[PDB]
RNA sequence: GCUCGUAGGUGGUUUGUCGCGUUGUUCGUGAAAUCUCACGGCUUAACUGUGAGCGUGCGGGCGAUACGGGCAGACUAGAGU
RNA sequence: UGGAGAGUUUGAUCCUGGCUCAGGACGAACGCUGGCGGCGUGCUUAACACAUGCAAGUCGAACGGAAAGGUCUCUUCGGAGAUACUCGAGUGGCGAACGGGUGAGUAACACGUGGGUGAUCUGCCCUGCACUUCGGGAUAAGCCUGGGAAACUGGGUCUAAUACCGGAUAGGACCACGGGAUGCAUGUCUUGUGGUGGAAAGCGCUUUAGCGGUGUGGGAUGAGCCCGCGGCCUAUCAGCUUGUUGGUGGGGUGACGGCCUACCAAGGCGACGACGGGUAGCCGGCCUGAGAGGGUGUCCGGCCACACUGGGACUGAGAUACGGCCCAGACUCCUACGGGAGGCAGCAGUGGGGAAUAUUGCACAAUGGGCGCAAGCCUGAUGCAGCGACGCCGCGUG
């Protein structure tokens, strides 16, 4: 090359989703999302159900009790914060 | 320094203060200077020390907030009173001395207070 | 740097080494980046083995092998083949 | 020890890196001040000051070119906003 | 001691959808030694080298809805009126 | 591919149900006995304190100078001469952040595992695109003095540099405006326009002896940061938090971020156990068990944390910076009393504790690492040797 070489392709990474109710609003552009998951029991086998906390970025704070979100975990926007809103469906009832 | 008097302990015994029970040098000798023999008690210790509070020791005055004469016509005021706590051979229990000392030891024969003194002023 | 190795694993009197590419920065019996063949220095003439792509892969990226991994190499013609010279076995 | 020569090399280099800094930071102020003074006239060649000086600092290698970018985007919006 | 009931666990018949659990394949990863099969070398073994298993898992793509599950419905047997 | 039971309650019986035993294992100790060889292992307690020797130096092919070597050199007949290989010391470059040690602290994204880095840095290595162009000032060393018991230090000259500074030109520095592709939202990758700018160094050569440096594209390598899952006991620990949770504007970082700051909201964590107490390096691994499981983290390997205790900064690509620096505390030592020096959880060894665990040995012969153009130098890493029946295997005492 007589140049510069530009780059080469590479594939980009895949982030995770998830799928929680949000729970609390109150946060000045941040909502609390409710996520669940199943996960056997190391020793008895069963199927349990745990439910879990993330606090989700929102740039334009519209969500209520409910309010079905679809979240992708991003860089670290705030201290607490690894989540950002992607889309909102099965708004609340 | 009279008795009732009570001392900082200059040294590392373990001892804080000490009081003054007599001023050794005399029958009804009324002041304890720089370079003064006191029997003293134990008012107050490090806690598991090696010496406890109560405990009635042998002491010699190193710092006197009254100003004392010396034969020049100068004189020495420090800001508190304090002693050493010695053996019967006039050496120190501790292994270490705070603070400066006086220098009217030299003279009441405390060489080994004297070397062992951050400062003889 | 990157750099081409030897790593003995053997008992105390059977000094077998491997042909790996590790670190500089590291110990000689460590976790080499990756094993690219052996040595065995106890045969009647020696035993050699070069995966002889692989460090040519590796000395194209800018791996450096030490005195005896070059020995080693020119031994198996590799470092010939990569350098362009013309003897590319010496066996 | 042999290191006494180290320790000689190592305080040249605190000598040398903090005056540069220093420098660095005195004319950084007085961009400052004549931003909050608003003349708009004079500061625009004290930004180009600025940035010459910082950007010969990261070549000098006292800093870092991430930090003179940063340095040098924040003096250039400072002038921009105003 | 008995009862009620919060969370929780668990749940009737049937239809459709998803395919999360479930399961299959494929790819990446799951370092080496050490554990095992098979060999090779120290007179043998201990010791050591090589090939394959191990690494029970995880991430990605591609197949299934038989069961659990999410959603949308329906029925009366459960239950209640 | 792998599952043993026996004894013991009663006048005699069957259950339930304890207690004990037969087996294996160890970084082992004790008692007695005791030949050798192959291979391994050996302060588990006091992260208690240390006498002593060695553990990180190298480059004259960067530079000024010549203390020594042989030296041609004047010749003293024991003194001269850097100009010469060579080189004490000195400047400069790199290394020194690796290697070696301990498991104290740590219940933590420390460790194992799998993702993200459109949030990143990256010397020496490879390699694409170009340069390698001009001036200046002092100083080390040396010399003359001064202070101090030393440890150390001042004043006056004096000589360089691949040391320093100032320059011309150079886009992955920035700003504003755009084009072209992409989705995963902040964005991501590449050109253009106008305004800004940013470095280099010379040295050697038995004449193809060779080295270099930077401006940047792209690899390789190392690392910084975030996330999910898993690996102790205790509720006779039930309410925890205020830079705490979020947002905004700045500051800071290589990089996102209350990391810091000014203002606004009242929020964030908790019965799926926060907060609190006890204990503990994690894992691959090791032992036992048919297995599931129960115990454990020692050789070795990966990582983490620490370097007398506690705290902090700098150099540098990169610092818990063991054999670097500053300060506070304790201890030890020298002193002329004014002041100074020191840290074996490196190798070897000493004191003390314990039932108890080893030489102040050899060599860079091989491997790895560092310095040159090298020849070469260093390496208590390493390769061995020495002591112990300490463990496995094997052979004899016919
Ligand atoms: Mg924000
Ligand atoms: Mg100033
Ligand atoms: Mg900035
Ligand atoms: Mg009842
Ligand atoms: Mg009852
Ligand atoms: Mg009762
Ligand atoms: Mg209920
Ligand atoms: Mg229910
Ligand atoms: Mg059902
Ligand atoms: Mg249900
Ligand atoms: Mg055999
Ligand atoms: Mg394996
Ligand atoms: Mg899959
Ligand atoms: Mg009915
Ligand atoms: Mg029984
Ligand atoms: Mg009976
Ligand atoms: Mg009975
Ligand atoms: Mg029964
Ligand atoms: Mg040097
Ligand atoms: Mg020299
Ligand atoms: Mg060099
Ligand atoms: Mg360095
Ligand atoms: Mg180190
Ligand atoms: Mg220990
Ligand atoms: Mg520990
Ligand atoms: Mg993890
Ligand atoms: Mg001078
Ligand atoms: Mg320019
Ligand atoms: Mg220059
Ligand atoms: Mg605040
Ligand atoms: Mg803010
Ligand atoms: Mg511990
Ligand atoms: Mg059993
Ligand atoms: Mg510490
Ligand atoms: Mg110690
Ligand atoms: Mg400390
Ligand atoms: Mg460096
Ligand atoms: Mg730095
Ligand atoms: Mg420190
Ligand atoms: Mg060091
Ligand atoms: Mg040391
Ligand atoms: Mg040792
Ligand atoms: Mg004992
Ligand atoms: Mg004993
Ligand atoms: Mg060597
Ligand atoms: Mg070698
Ligand atoms: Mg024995």
């Amino acid at each position: 090359g007589p140049k510069h070489t530009p780059r080469t392709p590479k594939p980009r990474g895949r982030r995770k989703t998830r799928i929680g109710y949000v729970v609390s609003d109150k946060m000045q552009k941040t909502i609390v999302v409710e996520l669940e998951d199943r996960m056997r029991h190391p020793l008895y086998g069963k199927i349990i159900r745990t439910t879990k906390k993330v606090k989700a970025h929102d740039e334009d704070s519209v969500a209520g009790i409910g309010d079905r979100v679809s979240l992708m975990e991003t860089r670290p926007l705030s201290a607490t914060k690894r989540w950002r809103l992607v889309e909102i469906l099965e708004k609340a009832k | 320094i009279q008795q009732e008097s009570r001392l900082k302990v200059a040294d590392n015994t373990g001892a804080k203060e000490i009081l003054c029970i007599r001023v050794l040098g005399g029958s009804s000798r009324r002041y304890a200077g720089i370079g003064d023999v006191i029997v003293a008690t134990v008012k107050d210790a490090i806690p598991g020390g090696n010496v406890k509070r109560g405990d009635v020791v042998k002491a010699v005055v190193v710092r006197t907030v009254k100003e004392r004469r010396r034969p020049d016509g100068s004189y020495i005021k420090f800001d508190e009173n304090a002693a050493v706590i010695i053996k019967p051979d006039n050496d120190p229990r501790g292994t270490r001395i705070f603070g400066p000392v006086g220098r009217e030891l030299r003279e009441k024969r405390f060489m080994k207070i004297i070397s062992l003194a951050p400062e003889v002023l | 740097a990157v750099k081409i190795k030897l790593t003995r694993l053997g008992k105390i009197r059977n000094p077998q080494y491997r042909v790996a590419v590790a670190d500089a920065r590291t110990r000689r019996d460590g976790r080499a980046i990756e094993v690219i063949g052996r040595y065995h220095p106890k045969e009647e003439p020696s035993l050699i083995e070069i995966n002889s792509e692989r460090a040519q892969y590796w000395l194209s990226v800018g791996a450096q092998p030490t005195e005896p991994v070059l020995k080693l190499l020119k031994i198996t013609g590799d470092w010939q083949k990569f350098k362009g010279l013309p003897g590319a076995q010496g066996r | 020890k042999s290191q006494q020569k180290r320790n000689r090399t190592n305080e040249r280099a605190r000598l040398r890196n903090k005056a540069v800094k220093s420098s660095l930071r005195t004319a950084v102020r007085a961009f400052r001040e004549a931003a909050h003074a608003g003349d708009k006239a004079k500061a625009a060649e004290l930004l180009a000051s600025t940035n010459r000086k910082l950007d010969k600092a990261a070549s000098k290698g006292v800093i870092h070119k991430n930090q003179a970018a940063n340095k040098k985007s924040a003096l250039a919006q400072a002038l921009n906003k105003l």
